[PDB]
């Protein structure tokens, strides 16, 4: 056949180049920074009604100052997850603190290009990092199956991304409020989503320094479905 | 490199099948009949030789019925060498059982094992399945009498008569129609060397072409004897039951 | 062609082409200058955001306080062969007491690349990196290819455009070199020399990353704020 | 301390005309504390007897090995071991531990079923062959057994006459030895008949 | 630990063992169960080294419980011993053996009889009408061997037990603060809570 | 039979301030009756404003700081230059202890400098790795002779108040690094008296927010 | 885990205001045989480095190999292999510490007590010590074995310290390092007479001497002792 | 050294001695034996210093990969059991401990598991380890009820180690006193024994043996 | 050893390999899965092209785990076997460590992830095996209902199936059942399951296995009259 490693005649690494395209057809995930917080959002996508969608785990804590989104084959992100866990509380054994949120990113990141002919292929996975740390206050991070890394104000991936990019190219300021982010996510998730936007079918998530990483109830992003309906009809 | 060559023994087809397993069972499909019926006080195991010669040493001769222990035989359809490899596995498997609880080895629990060891050809490694099916004719205090077939896929399945190796189809119709729950050994026996008498690919069912083994509690009292027939009486038990 | 499928095959006329291809990475990558006088070595790099909302790419790795690189293609590839570096430097200071080469450097970095071109199942390199360093022969730049061709150079640049910096330091030989003593004067010769590559866009605030070490002067890399003074 | 005097216990055996008999106490003991009368130190693979003394577990575990291998060996050669050749697997079997070895006293009895000839062995715990054509003796009384069976042997000994021979030795061996007795069980070997039968004496 | 002891009579077999556990200086605990459940119908007692007791016990334990869900079927108190015998065997030429004694009494449901072994941590097993281990049975033999009866009701070997273990009492130099009895018969086990 | 081990003597003092930390140590290095170096550093200033010595066995001593030091360097290096914290450094090199756990570092170890506050500390470790921060500490040959000087004078122990008569105890007032010093300099001057292994000089490193400075006293060489 | 079989005994140092010496006999002791004469224990590393060699010979000849693979593997790839790129004393001193300290902590050392002597690139003396366990330190004067404590008291008064190295002169440095040798001959019972001398100078370079004898010695005094205490003939 | 745990109504009084001796010198007065595995979770002191300093500081990572993996908080049983199969492995290579791991979780309640460097696991009602272990023990089990206030069980953990203290040689310096709730561990201060055992002498008329 | 890489990405970014598993799992006999308010039901397809089967000793379709837990599945019948041993031994383990029986959630997760790890490992080849997981965690009396696939992905069900004609049955079970009130006692949980499975089966003799699974370990199988009498009775109902 062809080997796993090889490069194609433009420089790009043909499995790396694949493996974006299986996070393409991805659940999306939206991301937003702010100096009072990161907002973490997913669309759940469940394939059946009789499916409990809470059960759809899509954000997860990888430490109090730490949450992670997922999109793509989301069953490759719980080796990576479980590694970035082990990281971050190997860390504070070691050094009695917090990890900081590049260097959790940049562990994870080293897996990514460990494939060969060592795991048979590359990650199917893109992941949103998001955390809070003393150096450089409030971040984001995307972590590509490349083993590139990109810090963000906001970002989308999955399959409603270039969409999403755009309006938040339009929307992210740097004066922006946690309740504005929440809103905001909300807000392009249900622009990008097939079916319509509620409590059951997306879930929030956040990050602050005082509270740490917190998945939101579906009570909680409820009201914050309705207050968003109200402010759209309000012009 | 050296992956130009690979064949990847252990891959799915587009339509979910196992390439080499399936044609494993194509190989097992020419190999001679061998035919297992189970009955209230014994079971029966009974095989085909393939075309054999009239130099042949006949009765020191073994390509289809084996020993695994003293409560336990295999039938064997396809690559005898293949089989052997199995078997000696099997009989290590019943020996460490019995080393390490001090009771034989139930029926299941040997077929289990092989068929696992089955299994892992399919899945990892990048070797070539086994090319075999099995029918094995066994005795427990638990479940008695047992009849299991298992193949190259390393599933197993139980019986209360079977057929594996050529003509299976035509073999368990016949089987099928004359079978009956209160059967007796004596009746299976006949059952066995009637059904192989029609499916045979031969012009005639002589005693040179055949194996035969009995399962019985006919041992004197309430233990289990196996019976590997010799090539006369193999002859006899024709003449018996109006063959030959 | 039929001979492009693993780093183990030579063409018919001779060549790799797997290595090829991954020189094609570092052409695709974004522009970095490396240039030297002999008292200063400085890297200059253009560093790549993905988009408004994003950072953009850090390009210049410090390898100890004597020695570090900029790299052009893919970053992860930047990141293990630099930490090889940092072992490399860091072995010869514990075992030897001994500062490491910048020559020798470039030695270690060939044959390790060298290694991914030879055998099945690996595949090379998809990075260049520009190496600066001042040891006890002076200022030195080194240029490394992921075919482990490894050359010392007065300046040179690789990535995108980098045909153009490349001129403009062939030119200026002459005079760049004689800039001994002058930190400021060297890197603006530096970031004069990347200009020289750039289209559509310009050197912005955190566009630019430089880097400089010398005579009494660790390897210190420069962004933010830091570089609006030489914009 | 010593491993093979913690149990205690003695096996002997011993030829006659056209038949062996193999004999042994029942005692097992935690040094002075006996533990069990009814431990038997003799087992028989198809026609083939071997006594084991010494440490009680690697008897129970060199038993169950000795089942498991000539089960093997039966069915892949078709037929049941001999004396002579299950001698050999012993031997072999034991030497295999030279460093780390079983700490025991086998030995072997039995009558080739093709020749008729009969046979004993004896090994000492790395496997060194001792075949001797009157008797064996193994056992924390073995210098008793072998003052007994030195004088009370002669050669050609009718079963029911070596049956005699064979109980009183054990027996008087074992009265003047701490660790054996609490029972006794004896084995006459004929080529197609084997007589099994436990010895009344003190259980002291 | 110390003391374990066992009686299999008629319908049953009774296990007792001690509830002190001692720290060289001070008894840390007097409540101590020395006692696995094996399966339904086998129970497992245990004395040796301090940590090797209950981690092999309960490392025995699992494997047994996972035979039991594998086949669905329990093993019998033969086979649950030969099991543990071969595991004391194979760990005496270890690096590390583990030091544990261990009696076990089981009822096989198949020949509806009581059944007790004793196994050392050599890998020295027997089948005994009672047993014991260290030195309880240098006390308790003797009036073991005058009354024991094979036909003896469980209450007739409770009686027999309570007066072991008053002997025991009497002549041992150590306390090992009384003892937990259980019983196993046909319908299972389970433990007389005033002794 | 082969002895891995030896007593290079030697003697280390930490005292934290209230804005400041010292560590001392004199400079000689012995084996049993025989002076091998009248001048050998034992405290060493090992970057982040952190200041370390690991005294008792010298080649362990110099191995342990050798990998700390290595350890600030790969910490820049792998966590984008954040500086190393006088705590983090401390469980740091605990591990590096206890990695040798059943062969372990002959040595005592002490670490100086200040916290995230800003305030001084000294933290001590145990050949295999135990440690615990403190306000006072001693190690080495004649830490026996220090440390209850220390506790009578820096802790104002078993004084107490004029006229009350041991029912109000002496104020736990600050002290100045002036006043810390000559604490010292006192401390290594009884000890040399005493102490056959402790003389020939007096290297004292000081840490403060301004960053490490060292001072020198000459002790008797006999 | 070893014992040492073929014995070197002391080697004997000091530093002077515009280099090093160095000193060791040519003894090579059995026990108390004293079996071979013709042993050289100092071991001159380019034309600024000499090591001085005591304890075990077998490890001695070892530590030797490895010295001299040094030269021939800083050579390779190196155009600067005789200028700026040259091996230095500290870079020796620090591998042969590491080597010894690595030894001992696999329960397997190289038992030798080790001084190297040589002088810098910018001109500064370098002395420094190591030995089996790994231990290292310097000093103005360092010596091993019976030297550490015979020749270092009297080599300690000239150089007592570190500002004594300016005002030391190589004549007075060698005049106290000939002395020490004799001493060392009267009092050490596993000494030769016979012994090597080195000397590292900035300016006049590496000096080698080989062959040099203990002369001047003081026996007449001998003639007069009689007896134990009371014996008068 | 001196520790002690005991369970009662309110929940667990956690009791230990701050001393630290190398032979008879007394190297630290200072010493930390109550060692805060986690808000929940603590365990005590005993046996060799960096050994239940080392791996009671890594019980409380694995304690936190737990709880972030199952989403719950770990109970006491299987926290104890993470160090206790731990230790095991190392047995006979020379590991120095003898520990109280102390919990409060719904399922349980208040629970105390012994934990030892032979591998010995134990849940038990009142523990006492250390060389002042029966002092402390004395004091202990003529004072103790399930039915104890919180302020009189404070008070009887720092009177036992107090008894510990002016008995043994080896311990002493100060008193470190805990309350272990459901909703986490409280401190209680640092008492220094010197002015503590003045203090219980006069207001309880114990310790007549001594000139005050 | 054997390290060919045979899960791989391709240009539109699938994984074939793991993408025809799940075409085994289309083949196998269909599994079900339906949770009450105090129990839930796993009901199993018996093909009934093998008769002269001995039904004593033929493997059955639902295995326990552990005394609380169950486990049926869709597709090749020997694959499963590999990971109903690992689920077992991770089972008891979890007991000998944590000393408490593996949540439903648990053993779904640690079966997920052993199929996940057979799609990026060297040299072997996914899993041709669905499971449906249920049980009731210890001391809870809540239902639970998880399905896996090949890919190593995992969900709860309020009502699940899978298999060959999964497709058919889920569009019953979508229609069929309430959120709000779920079948309330075991026998309308039962009702629910047969009737599901009579939309595909066949002839309701021997080709449908039914097991109820209640809280506290309380697991048995359904025989073949009183599946029976539940076919009798549902056809008796639909003749109107
Ligand atoms: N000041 C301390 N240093 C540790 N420590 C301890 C002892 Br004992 C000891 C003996 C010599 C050197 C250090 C020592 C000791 O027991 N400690 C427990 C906490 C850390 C430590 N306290
Ligand atoms: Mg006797
Ligand atoms: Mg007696
Ligand atoms: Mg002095």
């Amino acid at each position: 056949d062809r080997g796993v490693s090889t490069f194609s005649p433009e420089g790009r690494l043909f499995q790396v180049e694949y493996s974006l395209e299986a996070i393409k057809l991805g659940s999306t995930a939206i991301g937003i920074a702010t100096k009072e917080g990161v907002v973490l959002g997913v669309e759940k996508r469940a394939t059946s009604p009789l499916l409990e969608s809470d059960s759809i785990e899509k954000i997860v804590e990888i430490d109090r100052h730490i949450g992670c989104a997922m999109s793509g084959l989301t069953a490759d992100a719980r080796s990576m997850i479980e590694h970035a866990r082990t990281a971050a509380v190997t860390h504070n054994l070691y050094y009695d603190e917090d990890i900081n949120v590049e260097s959790l990113t940049q562990s994870v990141c080293d897996l990514a290009l460990r494939f060969g002919e060592l795991m048979s292929r590359p990650f199917g996975v893109a992941l949103l990092i998001a955390g809070h740390d003393a150096d450089d206050g409030y971040q984001l991070f995307h972590a590509e199956p490349s083993g590139t890394f990109y810090r963000y104000n906001a970002k989308a991936i999955g399959s409603g991304s270039e969409g999403a990019q755009a309006e938040l190219l339009n929307e992210w300021h740097s004066s922006l409020t946690l309740k504005e982010a929440e809103l905001l996510v909300l807000k392009i998730l249900k622009q990008v989503m097939e079916e319509k936007l509620d409590e059951n079918n997306a879930q929030l998530s956040c990050i602050t320094k005082q509270d740490g990483f917190k998945i939101y109830d579906n009570e909680k992003t409820a009201e914050l479905i309705k207050e968003l309906k109200e402010k759209e009809a309000a012009e | 490199g050296s992956r130009r060559y690979d064949s990847r023994t252990t891959i799915f087809s587009p339509e979910g099948r196992l390439y080499q397993v399936e044609y494993a069972l194509e190989s097992i499909s020419h190999a001679g009949t061998a035919i297992g019926i189970m009955a209230s006080d014994g079971i029966v195991l009974a095989a085909e030789r393939k075309v054999t010669s009239t130099l042949l040493e006949q009765d020191t001769s073994t390509e289809k019925l084996y020993k695994l222990n003293d409560k336990i035989a295999v039938a064997v359809a396809g690559l005898t060498a293949d089989a052997e490899i199995l078997i000696n596995t099997a009989r290590i498997h019943a020996q460490n059982y019995l080393k390490t609880y001090n009771e034989d080895i139930p029926v299941e629990i040997l077929v289990r094992r092989l068929s696992d060891i089955k299994q892992g050809y399919t899945q990892h490694g990048g070797l070539r399945p086994f090319g075999v099916s099995f029918i094995y004719a066994g005795y427990d205090d638990r479940y008695g009498y047992q009849l299991y077939t298992s193949n190259p896929s390393g599933n197993y399945t139980g019986w209360k008569a079977i057929s594996v190796g050529a003509n299976t189809s035509a073999a368990q119709t016949l089987l099928q129609m004359d079978y009956k729950d209160d059967m007796k050994v004596d009746d299976a026996i006949e059952l066995a060397l009637k059904t192989l008498s029609k499916t045979t690919d031969s012009s005639a069912l002589t005693y040179d072409r055949l194996e035969f083994a009995t399962i019985r509690k006919g041992a004197n009292d309430g233990e289990v004897y196996q019976k590997i027939f010799k090539p006369q009486e193999i002859k006899d038990i024709l003449v018996k039951t109006g063959i030959t | 062609n039929n001979y492009d499928g693993d780093t183990v095959t030579f063409s018919p006329t001779g060549r790799l082409f797997q290595v090829e291809y991954a020189l094609e990475a570092i052409k695709q990558g974004s522009v970095t200058v490396g240039l030297r006088s002999n008292t200063h070595a400085v890297l200059v790099a253009l560093k790549r955001n993905a988009d408004e909302l994003s950072s953009y790419q850090k390009k210049i790795i410090k390898c100890d306080e004597h020695m570090g690189l900029s790299l052009a293609g893919l970053a992860p590839d930047a990141r293990v062969l630099s930490n090889y570096l940092r072992q490399q430097c860091n072995y010869s200071s514990l075992v030897f007491n001994r500062k490491l080469a910048v020559e020798r450097a470039g030695h270690l970095l060939c044959d390790k690349a060298q290694k991914n071109t030879q055998s099945y199942g690996g595949r090379p390199y998809g990075v260049g990196l520009l190496i600066i360093g001042y040891d006890k022969s002076g200022a030195h730049l080194l240029e490394f290819q992921p075919s482990g061709n490894v050359t010392e150079l007065y300046g040179t640049a690789i990535g995108a455009r980098s045909q153009g910096a490349k001129t403009y330091l062939e030119r200026t030989l002459d005079t760049f070199i004689k800039i001994d003593g002058n930190p400021d004067e060297l890197i603006k010769a530096g970031v004069e020399a990347i200009s020289q590559s750039l289209r559509d866009e310009s050197l912005t605030v955190d566009n630019l990353s430089i880097a400089i070490v010398g005579k009494d002067t660790p390897f210190t890399i420069y962004d933010g704020e830091a570089v609006a003074k030489y914009i | 301390s010593d491993p093979s005097s913690i149990n205690g216990g003695i096996v002997v055996a011993m030829t006659g005309k056209d038949c062996v008999a193999i004999a042994c106490d029942l005692r097992l003991g935690s040094q002075s504390l006996g533990v069990s009368n009814k431990f038997e130190k003799i087992f028989h693979y198809g026609h083939v007897f071997l006594g084991i003394t010494g440490l009680a577990t690697d008897v129970t575990t060199l038993n169950e090995m000795f089942r498991y291998k000539t089960n093997l060996y039966k069915l892949k050669e078709e037929r049941a071991i001999e004396p002579e050749t299950f001698t050999q697997l012993v031997s072999s079997s034991l030497y295999e531990r030279r460093f780390g070895p079983y700490f025991v006293g086998p030995v072997v009895a039995g009558i080739n079923s093709k020749s008729g000839k009969p046979f004993i062995a004896g090994f000492d715990l790395i496997g060194c062959i001792d075949e001797a054509k009157d008797f064996i003796v193994s056992g924390t009384a073995s210098d008793q057994l072998f003052g007994m069976c030195e004088s009370l042997y002669e050669p050609n000994l009718e079963p029911e006459d070596l049956f005699e021979t064979i109980s009183q030795a054990l027996l008087n061996a074992a009265d003047r030895d701490a660790l054996s007795g609490w029972g006794a069980v004896v084995y006459i070997i004929k080529k197609d008949e084997v007589v099994k039968r436990y010895l009344k004496m003190r259980q002291d | 630990m110390d003391i374990i002891l066992g009686i299999r009579v008629q319908d049953s077999v009774i296990l007792a063992s001690s509830k002190a556990v001692t720290r060289g200086i001070s008894v840390l605990k007097d409540s101590d169960d020395k006692t696995r459940q094996l399966s339904p119908h086998t129970l497992m007692s245990f004395a040796g080294e301090a940590g090797d007791t209950v981690q092999f016990a309960e490392y025995i334990q699992a494997n047994i419980q996972l035979y039991s869900i594998r086949e669905d079927y329990e093993l019998s108190p033969q086979a649950v011993s030969s099991f543990v015998r071969q595991e004391l065997a194979k760990s005496i030429r270890s690096r590390r053996p583990y030091q544990v004694n261990v009696l076990i009494g089981g009822y096989d449901k198949k020949k509806n009889k009581p059944e007790l072994y004793q196994i050392d941590y050599l890998g020295t097993k027997v089948e005994l009408p009672y047993g014991a281990h260290g030195y309880s049975g240098f006390y308790t033999f003797s009036l073991l061997d005058h009354h024991y009866r094979p036909d003896m009701t469980t209450e007739e070997g409770l009686d027999l037990l309570k007066l072991c273990v008053q002997e025991l009492e009497k002549r041992m130099p150590m306390d090992f603060k009384g003892v937990i009895v259980k019983i196993v018969d046909k319908d299972g086990i389970r433990q007389v809570d005033d002794f | 039979q082969f002895n891995p081990y030896g007593d290079n003597g030697g003697t280390i003092l930490g005292i934290a301030g209230e804005d400041f930390a010292v560590l001392a140590g004199d400079t000689r290095n012995i084996t049993d009756y025989s002076i091998n170096s009248r001048y050998e550093p034992k405290v060493f200033d090992c970057g982040d404003n952190i200041v370390m010595s690991a005294n008792g066995f010298a080649a362990d001593g110099d191995a342990l700081v050798k990998r700390f030091k290595n350890s600030v360097k790969w910490y820049h290096f792998d966590h984008n230059d954040k500086k190393l914290s006088i705590n983090s450094a401390a469980r740091n090199i605990q591990h590096l202890l206890y990695g040798k756990r059943f062969f372990p570092y002959y040595v005592h170890t002490i670490i100086a400098g200040l916290d995230e506050d800003g305030k001084g500390a000294v933290y001590s470790f145990d050949p295999v790795g135990s440690y615990e921060r403190e306000q006072c500490r001693a190690g080495g040959a004649a830490a026996s002779l220090i440390m209850p000087f220390l506790d009578n004078q820096v802790n104002f122990k078993n004084q107490y108040e004029p006229g009350t008569n041991g029912k109000v105890k002496k104020p736990l007032k600050y002290l100045s690094v002036e006043e810390v010093i000559k604490l010292v300099r006192d401390s290594f001057t009884s000890a040399t008296e005493r102490h056959i292994q402790v003389g020939d000089g007096l290297e004292i490193l000081i840490v403060t927010k301004d960053g490490v400075r060292k001072e020198f006293y000459e002790l008797k060489r006999d | 885990t070893q014992q040492p079989i073929v014995t070197g005994t002391s080697v004997i140092s000091m530093k002077y205001d515009n280099g090093v010496i160095i000193a060791a006999d040519n003894l090579g002791s059995y026990g108390s045989l004293l079996r071979f004469n013709g042993v050289e224990r100092l071991i001159p590393v380019g034309d600024n480095t000499v090591v001085g060699i005591s304890g075990d010979i077998s490890d001695m000849q070892h530590i030797e190999r490895l010295l001299k693979d040094l030269v021939t593997e800083n050579a390779y790839d190196n155009p600067l292999a005789d200028a700026e790129e040259a091996l230095e004393p500290s870079y020796i001193f620090e591998y042969l510490a590491t080597v010894m300290y690595q030894r001992r902590s696999k329960m397997n050392p190289l038992w030798n007590a080790i001084i190297v002597a040589g002088v810098q690139s910018n001109g500064d003396q370098f002395l420094r010590y190591v030995n089996l366990l790994g231990v290292t330190y310097s000093s103005p004067t360092l010596a091993t074995g019976f030297g550490a404590h015979m020749a270092n008291p009297l080599l300690r008064k000239v150089v007592d310290r570190e500002s004594d190295i300016p005002k030391t002169t190589v004549q007075v440095a060698e005049e106290a390092i000939v002395n020490a040798m004799r001493v060392l001959y009267y009092r050490d019972a596993r000494s030769s007479r016979n012994f090597s001398l080195a000397i590292i100078d900035k300016n006049t370079g590496l000096t080698f001497k080989k062959n040099l004898q203990v002369e001047n010695m003081k026996w007449d005094f001998a003639k007069d002792i009689k007896g134990y205490g009371t014996q008068k003939i | 050294t001196t520790t002690l745990a005991f369970r009662f109504q309110g929940g667990i009084i956690v009791a230990v001695d701050s001393r630290a001796t190398a032979g008879n010198w007394v190297a630290s007065q200072t010493v930390k034996k109550v060692i805060e595995i986690n808000p929940f979770l603590l365990g005590t002191m005993a046996g060799g210093a960096a050994d239940c300093q080392f791996w009671e500081t890594w019980l409380g990572s694995q304690c936190r990969l737990h709880e972030l993996r199952e989403k719950e908080r770990i109970s006491v049983a299987a926290a104890s059991k993470i160090l206790s199969n731990l230790v095991y492995q190392y047995k006979g290579a020379g590991l120095s401990m003898g520990t109280m791991i102390c919990g409060y979780t719904r399922k349980e309640g208040p629970t105390i598991y012994y934990v030892d460097s032979d591998g010995t696991r134990l849940k038990g009602d009142i523990f006492c380890v250390g060389s002042g272990q029966t002092f402390a023990y004395g004091v202990l089990d003529s004072n103790y009820k399930w039915d104890l206030s919180v302020e009189d069980a404070l008070y009887l953990g720092k009177r036992s180690i107090l008894a510990a203290a002016h008995r043994d040689a080896y311990s002493g310096g100060s008193v470190n006193l805990y309350h272990v709730t459901e909703d986490g561990w409280i401190y209680h201060g640092n008492h220094d024994v010197g002015e503590l055992f003045w203090k219980v002498k006069e207001e309880e008329g114990s310790f007549n043996n001594v000139i005050g | 050893g054997y390290d060919r890489a045979l899960s791989i990405f391709s240009p539109d970014g699938h994984i074939f390999q793991v993408e025809y598993a799940l075409e085994a799992v289309k083949r196998g006999t269909c599994a079900v899965g339906v949770k009450g308010k105090n129990c839930v039901v796993l009901g199993c397809e018996r093909r009934s092209t093998l008769k002269l089967q001995d039904t004593r000793i033929t493997p059955s379709k639902v295995s326990k785990i552990d005394s609380h837990v169950v486990l049926s599945f869709s597709g090749l019948n020997a694959d499963s076997r590999i990971l109903i041993e690992k689920a077992r031994v991770e089972a008891q383990s979890h007991r000998l460590t944590l000393e408490d029986p593996v949540t439903v959630e648990y053993l779904t997760r640690y079966v997920a992830g052993v199929q996940q790890r057979y799609t990026q490992s060297g040299g072997v080849r996914p899993f041709g095996v669905s499971t449906l997981i249920a049980g009731f965690d210890p001391r809870d009396d809540e239902p639970k209902l998880y399905q896996t696939e090949p890919s190593g992905i995992y969900s709860s069900w309020s009502a699940q199936t899978i298999g060959r004609n999964s497709k058919t049955v889920r569009e019953f079970l979508e229609k069929n059942y309430d959120r709000k009130e779920p079948p309330a006692t075991v026998e309308e949980c039962v009702k629910l399951t047969v009737r599901s499975l009579l939309e595909v089966v066949q002839t309701g003799a021997k080709n449908i296995e039914i097991t109820v699974v209640k809280p506290d370990s309380d697991i048995v199988a359904l025989s073949s009259e009183e599946i029976n009498q539940y076919v009798t009775q549902i056809e008796q109902e639909k003749q109107e």
